[PDB]
DNA sequence: ATCAAGCCTTCCTTCAGGTGTTGCTCCAGAAAGGGTG
DNA sequence: CACCCTTTCATTATTATTATTATTATTTTTTTTTTT
């Protein structure tokens, strides 16, 4: 069962790359020392084989968000707006490794080194949120395959074979925003200000000396510059999320979950707004079911996660979760 | 090192008395002293063995300076690299060429 | 033209320098110094030597492994060196124009190497397009040859190994003889 | 170094009704081969707590190749036709082998050098130098006759 | 009968190697020790002649997926996909010995040194899917060689032996992707997000000291920060599938899989999607005849395995399974 | 006709050595004992005398395949290809002795010491096949010596002598490649997976059950076999180029044809070993004949002499000169 | 034309005790007899 | 005649071993020539 769910992003978009990456005032991202480098982190980015010229194929960059990210995201949307209200109705209360195990796929560090005993395997597989995501003790497979998010852009045309194959981008997409941070004691000006901090203006004004000591001469104070690479806003994503003999439930919790899925953000960067997105489309196995108003269609996948969201129990989560 | 004519043409008849290389000292195995692409990328190819190779033959082409013609004498030959008295592996092909003389 | 399409019977003499010979030949030189003083008797090229600056072992047995700005400031060098006018240019200045769009041209095609190098006078830049692999010249060399002498003071490596000079000059095995030295 | 050797039996190694129809008999004259094998690999596991078959795994230690090897050569006042036979001997020598293991094909070499009383005469091509020894054999063999071998042998 | 099976990747490959690697913040790979590292998971590589400087030939990586995995994704294809459909069709039920020896190669990890009878071979290298994969617990041998999966890289100009040339890309082709799972009950957030876990915030609040106590020092935690090195995506790769004397049933069961191959993922990394592929191209002994739709021609080799899955039974794999 | 003939593998080689061998997880070949360690089933090797340095002469390991090996490999390629199909396109057929004797070279173990006679030795070396493959009970002089393959490395320098200073391969030229073997039924999932096993999920669970003490019995041994076993091995790396000598010490042309002929059905065919990984597949890029170049991309396009007297060999093989050959002196 | 010129902890966890076949075979003697061309 | 072939005799009676040991990792900086 495949669904590819074709976005929009409103805010811009940062998935932070690993890698302590550096900037000067005008691009030059990793410059050479001694030029002042500035702190960057990147978004993240996957090296894609793509037709640069004709008749060759190179290893390109194209900006992303990670899979795996996206599918912590599509199973927490999951988990808090269906999972935990279900629990909540009928009162059934999980555990600390059942809570953990149902939002990160393990209770502990350690997976256990027994296998799961087929009805354990075969009830947890029926089960919609175990079979999307496995894990646990035992390290159940899962049905779900989420796949990474790919702008519509020409680094992808290798990419999006079928499909998608208007709406194509051909420049870069990343815009590098700088973000300082400022002192306020530097920034206060007036004692008026200063008459509800304890111990009156000479308490500010002896930070500041703290401050001075520190810019003559290792903790860190404040007021620092840095630049986090963005990947730009309006730009068409698309998502394939690949299903493993999906039951009817697991489909319609998808759905369930996918519905709502703007409320969320599709990345890092909380604070900043960034992550806003609205999904432009949504195809089950190719065919369109996506409305402004949620998903219009797929009713049998919606009643039978309407029929496992009754009857779903705690005890699930916590024998899935617990070690032998 | 390679390709000088140290040989007295104002004695071309008798050799016995040409004297315009008494002493010739050699001061360092002549290693790496070919830098050209075909050659590098030969020594790419090869290893070690070619580097070894052409410094032997830059050592023997540096060893050829001294004798020009048949009939000289009393020809002084020094090499004060340490690794030629040395117990070390690689520098054994510059033994035999010095094994080529005595006393 | 130059020499017979087929020679039957070749002798070289100082043999260990042949190969050497095929590498002086197959190496075209672009010398920017030169140049930069025959046209003021273009910014593109200043900008190439400024590319040139960026790129102690300085662009060794590298084809196009690094091209910052290579490739388009050598397109550029070759138009405005091949479009300047002939007419009123001097008889010892097109020769430098030549020489240096022959250089331009060896690089622009990928099949040979490139490496920059400096004068013993001062630190001029110097570009080199040379070639590392000579089979095929060699090879074409010793197919116009009926029968050849290898001749040298310095061809064998111990004894009557010739392997390492059949590998210089790429004779052909089966066509290949070591004679005993004296 | 010890090289391994294992033969083993063919008729485990059919197995296609097209790789069958070659044999007299055919399958029933393999499955006849295959019933004596279980029967003889039982009689054999009885046996530990005379007909073999054919699967054979042993060793053989071998001496590395690429190793220089010397070769004394010494004769005792001989002709000059005896030296040229022998070094005629040593130019036509390299189509032939050392030791034996001809299906392995082991000892297969190339002469090096061939020092005459120590100074070197071997080239890549044969003997260079050595010419009266060249002619003296070559006058011998023009010279060789099978009575002399014949006196040598019956009389 | 050789096939060559050129497939694309979608999203990127991660066949994992053995051993334990290592990465920094940075590219660098297996560093020096003092510095930060974090564990790598390297895909697969394999070493090849190719020409570095046009005449020197040294053994470079190049990343694979291994032929050992990739006869285990055709074997599960046609097992899945076309033998059990046909065994549940005809009502044909096999033994727990006689499944493994389908999936895996025998049933035990014992095999008794004993051969089998030839008219027993002669059925079984006659018989399609037992023809292709042997093994068992007397060995057969089979008639199906799977090679590793290569791209037409430059690195594999020497693998490549024609028809390939201008296919074959250049450069790195891998990417390494950094993985994290935090704790979910560090990022709880509310007093409504507790009351699914049992006890409530005090026993969520339990596991946070845990954790201290965990900073301040066998058990591990979830949090955990790490990487794996992946193929890059919509690189092109060539598969070689080689059959020895093959019956038409063997042929026609191998397009069989293939054709039905695209639904299927190249093994390692199934919940972030890795395995995806699409197939570009199936020479059939240095003809092609694969469309978008699939295998067109070939009509002798599905003919033949229609009218072999048309009278597998039970016993044949239950004889092949049988141990002496 | 002293053959040479440089076949290049586009896949791994895996001529398997005898032994005991292991590995750690990181990939150290025989690691000390008391750490984790997975068995390794290493390549063919064998010590070659080799120019390490200059003049410091020394025996490196250098994989091969082995010349008993490919030359039953030879054996093969032509009993497979030209023998047995011109056996078979007529009347005669063999005996399961000539067969074993056509093929391992005796028809059994414990041969007669008794020999053979000199009209027998004479027509049998005289014959296309058996004088290559000189077996039988009374054991033959095959004329047909066969050289290990060997890659053309700067290991084998003093193997080979010029000519292959370049296309020459230098370093580590190995790779351990590993392999998993996974429970199958610890992939299963699902009823919709089980309902082919007898009885679906009881004796998959009992299957489980078994598998989970047979670790805890595992679990008390460290402090009956399963099917999950992590393993290695050692494979020559794919695309090296290497020699292969084939001697004839005085052919008939028929023999050398016979031997062009196989080389012939040489393409698609398998080297060393690994038949489930595809391992052994190569490419002939080059065949000498007396130091001749003999090979083209379509085929030989030479050896003409050979050809036809091995064609006209060919109609004249029958099965009575492999009877005679396997026939036992004492059976 | 200049400053602020990145901060903290993440730094793995199980599974992988490989098992079967191969475990060698021949001959290394000269008489004296009888049937041959 | 020389040669070429087939079959007689003996009854021995334990059986140590070489315990040696086996798969790598080193340099280094010229400045020529006499061709289009």
């Amino acid at each position: 069962m495949q669904i590819e769910v074709t976005v929009r992003n409103i805010t811009p978009i940062f998935s932070a790359a690993p890698g302590s990456n550096y900037i000067t005032i005008d691009g030059t991202i990793n410059p050479p020392p001694g030029v002042s480098r500035f702190p960057l982190v990147r978004t993240r980015m996957m090296y894609v084989a793509a037709d640069v010229g004709d008749g060759v194929i190179k290893s390109v960059p194209l900006q992303i968000v990670p899979g795996n990210t996206m599918r912590s995201l599509l199973r927490r949307t999951m988990l808090k707006h269906v999972i935990e209200p279900a629990l909540v109705e009928k009162g059934n209360k999980l555990s600390i490794g059942a809570y953990a195990t149902a939002y990160s796929g393990n209770a502990t560090g350690n997976p256990d080194g027994v296998p799961s005993s087929f009805d354990e395997i075969a009830t947890m597989r029926a089960h919609p949120f175990i079979g999307l995501f496995g894990g646990g003790p035992r390290m159940l497979e899962g049905r779900l395959m989420v796949d990474s998010l790919y702008p519509i852009h020409t680094n992808a045309e290798r990419i999006l074979g079928a499909g998608y194959e208007n709406e194509m981008m051909s420049g870069p997409i990343t815009q590098v925003v700088w973000a300082r941070r400022m002192d306020p004691i530097l920034n206060l000006g007036s004692s008026e200000d200063v008459e509800v901090i304890n111990g009156g203006a000479v308490a500010a004004n002896g930070w500041i000396q703290d401050l001075l000591a520190n810019s003559k001469a290792n903790g860190r104070g404040l007021k620092a510059f840095n630049a986090h690479e963005v990947v730009i806003p309006g730009l068409k994503w698309v998502w394939r999320i690949s299903l493993d003999r999906p039951t009817d439930a697991q489909v319609g919790l998808v759905l369930l979950a996918l519905n709502k899925m703007t409320n969320e953000r599709i990345a890092g960067g909380h604070s900043k707004d960034y992550g806003r997105f609205v999904i432009d489309g949504v195809s089950l196995n190719g065919e369109q079911v996506w409305s402004q108003s949620g998903i219009t269609g797929g009713e049998q996948y919606f009643d039978a996660v309407a029929e496992a969201i009754d009857g779903l129990s705690s005890k699930e989560f916590e024998q899935f979760a617990q070690s032998a | 090192w390679t390709g000088i004519d140290l040989s007295d043409h104002s004695l071309p008849d008798n050799p016995e008395l040409d004297r315009l290389l008494s002493d010739l000292v050699i001061t360092r195995i002549p290693v790496g002293q070919n830098r050209s692409l075909t050659h590098e990328r030969r020594t790419a190819i090869g290893g070690f063995r070619i580097i070894s190779q052409e410094a032997a033959w830059h050592f023997r082409q540096g060893l050829g300076r001294l004798v020009r013609r048949p009939g000289v004498t009393h020809k002084n030959l020094w090499v004060l690299d340490a690794r030629i008295y040395g117990g070390a592996a690689w520098v054994a092909p510059f033994r035999q060429i010095l094994d080529r003389y005595k006393k | 033209l130059s020499l017979p399409h087929f020679i039957d019977t070749l002798i070289v003499d100082e043999a260990h320098l042949l190969e050497q010979a095929f590498a002086s030949v197959y190496t075209h030189t672009l010398r920017l110094r030169p140049l930069m003083r025959t046209i003021e008797g273009l910014d593109a090229l200043k900008e190439l030597f400024t590319q040139m600056q960026v790129a102690t072992n300085t662009s060794l047995n590298v084809p196009l492994s690094d091209v910052p700005e290579l490739i388009p400031a050598l397109k550029d060098t070759v138009k405005t060196l091949g479009a300047l006018p002939t007419k009123g240019m001097s008889r010892d200045a097109r020769s430098v124009i030549r020489i240096a769009t022959r250089a331009a041209n060896d690089a622009l095609s990928g099949h040979s190497r490139l490496r920059i190098e400096v004068t013993p006078v001062h630190s001029y830049p110097m570009l080199l397009s040379g070639r590392s692999n000579l089979q095929r010249a060699l090879l074409g060399l010793w197919n116009a040859t009926g029968g050849a002498t290898l001749v040298s003071a310095t061809l064998f490596t111990t004894g009557d190994n010739g392997s390492l000079t059949r590998w210089k000059l790429e004779v052909p095995t089966e066509r290949a003889a070591f004679l005993p030295p004296v | 170094q010890v090289v391994w050797a294992r033969r083993m039996d063919p008729i485990l190694n059919l197995g296609s009704s097209e790789d069958v129809e070659v044999i007299n008999g055919g399958a029933v004259a393999a499955n006849g081969w295959i019933q004596d094998l279980l029967a003889n690999s039982k009689a054999a596991a009885s046996k530990k707590k005379n007909g073999r078959g054919l699967k054979a795994f042993n060793a053989h230690e071998v001496v590395i190749p690429g190793l220089k090897w010397v070769w004394r050569i010494s004769l005792d006042r001989p002709t000059d036709a005896q030296v040229g036979l022998v070094l005629l001997a040593l130019n036509k020598m390299t189509n032939e082998r050392i030791a034996g293991g001809h299906s392995k094909d082991y000892g297969r070499f190339v002469i090096d050098g061939v020092s005459l009383n120590g100074e070197q005469v071997w080239s890549q091509s044969g003997i260079t130098g050595g010419e009266q020894y060249f002619d003296a054999v070559a006058e011998a063999i023009d010279g060789l006759s099978s009575k002399e071998f014949e006196q040598f042998a019956q009389s």
